[PDB]
RNA sequence: CUCUAACUAUAAAAAUCUCUCUUCUC
């Protein structure tokens, strides 16, 4: 199938990674806005974007 | 991780088309005597399905067979030993208390009693059962520890064992069961050494069972319906 | 009770392919197996939360096609003389786990703790690294 | 020269303890300097709190926690960040580090 | 023009153990032709590429040559896979060489057959290749078979006689492989006269020399006689040669003399 | 002048180095 879906950032957790390049947010989904995922975006974010996932069970992990 | 050297030192089917269900009756000790199903092969004339049942031991929260939550932590396990045709009886083999609990009294500054005795029931059952009591900080304790001395250990340790057995020795684990079920031994425990030391968290966990002394069905039947 | 089909979940997660195993009440009885090195292809990604992840859909798919709606969970880690600390991906096996529909009762930790026996894996200096 | 009073070991009078090993390299090392941390936590974390209510039979479960007395060496200890290097006028101070949250 | 994969379909299949000749490389990885296959390429990661740790990309991929792989995952709507090379058994790479030599024989077969005719090598893999498989499991085992026995094109249409005809002058061609079964039998004679006994057996030896299978004793030194046979089925040789051994002890121990088994009849 | 709560979690490899050192008093 294909379950893409989207997902408005609420607040962004600083930036993250060992390259200092990838950045560390709160999304919260267009649908259910009382469910929220943390996760990672490479590339320059605000709060305002709506990030498309592949996927919605992952979670955002530390990259070191 | 499809890497495998084939070391190996289609003829395929679906196992659960040759499968069903049982249910698990509980001892009438307990309120929600219906416990939950069990899975089993199909029954064969040459290998019947239920000489396969008897002696399953299914673990089930006390909780789950009272419906309260005061009884969350512990824990009973039934063995079936008779089974009546798309639904099986079973009997109490022990209880146990779960080790989140356990865990959460086992803490620091105080001394953990343990009481270990190894009985006869009112019939030929022969148990083991196991007491834990934890020293208790007075209501007026300025004192931040709250350390026994090892005479009172062994004192408190003495009043538990024999308190143990008399409660088996008085009783069958039916009645002993359904006396284990409002946790009565645990405050006739903490009562009787109220003068010794204080004693939180007086509780009787891992009820073991080491016997059983021919079948006894007439009492088995006799425990459920 | 509705007739909720009951098991147990009973997730093992050592620190590297971490187990996802549900079975009947009595556990006697042993359905949808798929462990955690079953999908994924590193060959050291299978204590990662995204292999216990596909591991439990594959569990909740296969056991919501047997009947069981609703699962006991029995964390275990891998106990004994080693770390017996939870392992990553058990976490997020019972997530995935409770994610797909089944239902979650009587969550319990089952880890084989000793009582200081059988003297540990790599003598008095230990692993040196 | 002495770096502590104290020796590191906590043992003043006893002459010899038992060991225990290390939770990551084993190290067989004495219990009282065996640094100990008590890791009591909930067995579903904060970010699956949600997930796990909505989802779970026998409503408002008690949700039972798990507990875990680390046993770490010391090379582990410095190394796995639990204890850090201080200064020597800060060595003093043995209080936990002010109550990580009031 | 070279196409047509050999087996049963143009995209892959699942956990199929593939064959390929690397073209370039990209930084994420290397795309690269897949020759056991018909020409699609495949992607491997280059953290899915070496055993040892990844330290000369030039010194383990070998741009323009051929290597042994391992399939994960296969797109079955447009055309892409996910190959893997560090995951190669010490074992499986040999039955990968053999499978990767037998294949290529059948293509170049095959290739000069369609080079001849110029029909696309499709449609001759249509009249010829995988009826063969079908019949046999393998091609090249088929074509052993119409060298030794013709009746593997029964039952087939192909696009004309020339064709059939002229696949089985290349196969004669090149395909010609008889095994040297070898023995050696020590005569421990010490009896009066063996000289006329040696030449006795030597005659039973030779008369049951069939006009297959031509039976002939060398002599290289005293006690050690040697029996040699061409066996072309392999099956037949050791029984000409015990025949022939049951001869010679049957003129030798009547005689006086004695003789000894040193070398049974062998590959 | 009145209080006992929150929590995680990485260890790839890296050997070696030759000169030559020179005052401080109103
Ligand atoms: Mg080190
Ligand atoms: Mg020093
Ligand atoms: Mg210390
Ligand atoms: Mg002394
Ligand atoms: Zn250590």
């Amino acid at each position: 199938k294909t379950p893409v879906t989207l997902a408005k950032v609420i607040k962004v957790l600083g930036r993250t990674g060992s390259r200092g390049g990838v950045t560390q947010v709160r999304v919260e989904f267009l649908e259910d806005t009382t469910r929220t995922i943390v996760r990672n975006v490479k590339g320059p974010v605000r709060e305002g974007d709506i990030l498309v996932l592949m996927e919605s069970e992952r979670e955002a992990r530390r990259l070191r | 991780a499809v890497g495998k050297n084939k070391r190996l030192s289609k003829r395929v089917v679906d196992p659960f088309t040759r499968k069903e269900w049982y249910d698990i009756k509980a001892p009438s000790t307990f309120e929600n005597r219906n416990v939950g199903k069990t899975l089993v092969n199909k029954s064969v004339g040459l290998k019947n399905a239920s000489d396969s049942l008897k002696g399953r031991v299914v673990e089930v929260c006390l909780a789950d067979l009272q419906g309260s939550e005061d009884h969350s932590f512990r824990k009973v396990k039934l063995r079936v030993d008779e089974v009546q045709g798309k639904n099986l009886l079973t009997n109490f083999h022990g209880m146990d208390f779960t080790t989140d609990k356990l865990r959460s009294m086992v803490r620091k500054w105080q001394t953990l009693i343990e009481a270990n005795v190894t009985v006869k029931t009112s019939d030929d059952y022969v148990l083991r059962i196991f007491a834990i009591a934890f020293t208790r900080k007075q209501a007026n304790q300025v004192k931040r520890t709250s350390y026994a001395q090892s005479s009172h250990i062994r004192q408190i340790r003495k009043v538990i064992s024999e308190i143990l057995t008399r409660e088996v020795q008085n009783s069958t684990l039916a009645q002993l069961t359904s006396k284990l079920i409002p946790e009565v031994i645990n405050k006739e425990i903490e009562n009787a050494t109220k003068d010794i030391f204080p004693l939180q968290n007086v509780h009787i966990r891992k009820v073991k069972l080491l016997k059983q002394p021919k079948f006894d069905l007439g009492s088995l039947l006799s425990l459920h319906g | 009770d509705n007739s909720q089909v009951f098991g147990v979940a009973r997730i093992f997660a050592s620190f590297n392919d971490t187990f996802v195993h549900v079975t009947d009440l009595s556990g006697r009885e042993t359905i949808a197996r798929v462990t955690g090195g079953m999908k994924v292809k590193a060959d050291r990604d299978e204590s990662s939360p995204y292999a216990a992840m596909l591991a439990a859909q594959d569990v909740a798919a296969k056991c919501k096609e047997v009947g069981i709606t609703a699962v006991h969970i029995k964390i275990r880690a891998t106990g004994g003389t080693r770390s017996k600390t939870p392992g990553p991906g058990g976490q997020a096996a019972l997530r995935a786990l409770a994610r797909s529909g089944l239902r979650i009762g009587r969550i319990e930790d089952v880890t084989p703790v000793p009582s200081d026996s059988t003297r540990k894996k790599g003598g008095r200096r230990g692993r040196r690294l | 020269p002495k770096k502590r009073a104290s020796n590191g070991r906590n043992k003043k009078g006893r002459g010899h303890v038992k060991p225990v090993r290390c939770v990551n390299c084993s190290r067989s090392v004495p219990k009282d300097k065996a640094i100990k941390r008590m890791a009591i936590r909930n067995i579903v974390e904060a970010a699956a709190i949600r997930d796990l209510s909505e989802a779970s039979v026998y409503a408002e479960y008690a949700l039972p926690k798990t507990y875990n007395k680390l046993h770490y060496c010391i090379s582990c200890a410095i190394h796995a960040r639990i204890v850090r290097v201080r200064s020597r006028t800060d060595r003093r101070i043995r209080a936990p580090p002010q109550r990580p949250r009031f | 023009t070279s196409h047509c994969r050999f087996y049963e379909n143009k995209y892959p299949e699942i956990d199929d153990i593939v064959m390929v000749n690397v073209q370039q490389i990209a930084e994420m990885g290397a795309y690269v032709k897949l020759l056991e296959y018909d020409n699609i390429e495949g992607m491997i990661l280059l953290s899915e590429l070496s055993r040892r740790r990844i330290r000369s990309i030039q010194k383990l991929i070998r741009v323009g040559k051929n290597d042994v792989a391992v399939v994960l995952r296969v797109d079955k709507e447009k055309g892409y896979i996910d190959l893997s090379k560090r995951r190669v058994s010490s074992e499986d790479i040999i039955k990968c060489e053999e499978k990767y030599q037998k294949s290529k024989t059948v293509h170049s077969i095959l290739r000069y057959c369609a080079e001849k005719f110029q029909i696309p090598l499709e449609e001759l893999y249509k009249t010829i290749a995988w009826p063969l498989s079908r019949k046999f499991g393998h091609a090249y085992e088929a074509f052993k078979l119409s060298i030794i026995d013709e009746t593997v094109w029964e039952g087939i249409e192909p696009p004309s006689k020339d064709v059939l005809d002229e696949l089985k002058n290349y196969i004669s061609k090149r395909l010609t492989p008889a095994v040297k079964i070898r023995a050696d039998v020590e005569v421990s004679c010490f009896s009066y006269e063996g000289i006329d006994a040696i030449k006795d057996a030597l005659k039973s030896a030779e008369d049951m020399s069939t006009e297959q299978m031509q039976v002939k004793v060398k002599l290289v030194a005293a006690p050690l006689y040697v029996l040699t046979t061409q066996a072309l089925d392999k099956q037949k040789g050791i029984e000409q040669l015990e025949s022939a051994i049951e001869k010679i002890t049957e003129v030798i121990t009547k005689y006086g003399g004695v003789c000894n088994i040193t070398m049974p009849p062998k590959a």
